[PDB]
């Protein structure tokens, strides 16, 4: 568990594709279990033969950029439904929630609650 | 006393360890200019050590009995 | 008028809400908030104030949607704002609030000259 958590944390911080061995060094953990259990069932681990981390977006800037402009203008509601409606390309459910949390910051809440996003 | 620093310092380690599973003493001081002896005593109770090829000093928060996370 | 009657009853902040609605078709707090650029939260509460008065009516449906409409029939750029009753209007309201006698857009409730709201 500890080793796996360190591998996930490492890949998450470093965020790149990498052989099993390459991962051991930086995190120093090796087991067959990793090859045929951990780095296959773990959702955060994306097999591309080597093991990569499940990036929110190919570029971080693309959803965060729109969210910055939307805050300068318009209303916060319908964050995933307004983002998908916006362009033909489809935004990933997790990349959306993820960009927003890293970006935050705080949101004006009013009582369920209506949430509006403003610049800090 | 400095226990405030200890508890508060552990928070800094989690942030550091949140980005990478391993950290050497040199990387920890950059994150905290607190006396290494002071950090080492904390890492000694819950941390671990590992020497490698060139003897890379790396520490890891032992999760074996960490009731606090 | 409808605009005046509301004012007598409640604050000005409310009046701005009623105006946008008069301005366009039935809207939702989100929309009324989006065009206006006011917090949705304050918007909802403005709606209730007027609603008691019957400036607007609400329909709730089994996210759930709420629609707001002004009970006008009951009684019977592209983003400008008024400096007097602090109301607001968009482009669809510009082709109607515009005046040749002055060459600008005039409010609709307090006839005050409006100005683009950034």
């Amino acid at each position: 568990s500890s080793k796996l958590l360190w591998a996930t944390e490492y890949i998450q911080k470093k965020g790149k594709p990498v052989l099993v061995n390459e991962l051991l060094d930086y995190l120093s953990m090796k087991k067959d279990d990793k090859v045929i259990e951990l780095l296959k069932k773990l959702d955060r681990i994306e097999f591309d033969g080597t093991f990569k981390y499940l990036s929110t977006y190919d570029v971080h800037s693309p959803s965060e950029l729109l969210k910055l402009l939307r805050s300068q203008v318009t209303f916060k509601g319908i964050s995933c439904k307004d983002l998908k409606d916006g362009w033909p390309q489809c935004d990933e459910t997790i990349n959306q929630l993820e960009e927003d949390s890293k970006i935050l910051v705080l949101r004006t809440k009013k009582d369920r609650y209506v949430w509006y996003n403003s610049g800090g | 006393s400095i226990r405030m620093p200890k508890k508060e310092i552990l928070d800094y380690l989690f942030k550091l360890f949140d980005e990478y599973d391993y950290w050497s003493l040199k990387g920890l001081k950059e994150r905290t200019r607190q006396p290494e002896a002071h950090l080492k005593e904390c890492l000694d109770k819950v941390a671990t050590l590992v020497k490698k090829g060139p003897y890379a000093f790396k520490y890891t928060l032992r999760p074996e009995y960490k009731k606090l996370k | 008028l409808l605009k005046f009657v509301v004012r007598g009853f409640y604050g000005g902040s409310f009046v701005l809400v009623l105006d946008a609605i008069l301005f366009h078709s039935v809207l939702a707090e989100d929309d009324l908030k989006q065009l206006l650029s006011i917090n949705k939260t304050e918007l909802g509460p403005l709606i209730a104030r007027l609603r008691s008065d019957r400036l607007i009516s609400i329909h709730k449906q089994r996210v759930e949607r709420v629609y707001y409409y002004v009970k006008y029939p009951h009684a019977i750029p592209n983003g400008y704002m008024c400096p007097i009753c602090l109301t607001k209007y968009t482009q669809l309201e510009a082709v109607q609030l515009l005046n040749f006698d002055r060459t600008e857009f005039l409010c609709s409730l307090c006839d005050e000259p409006l100005v683009e709201d950034d």
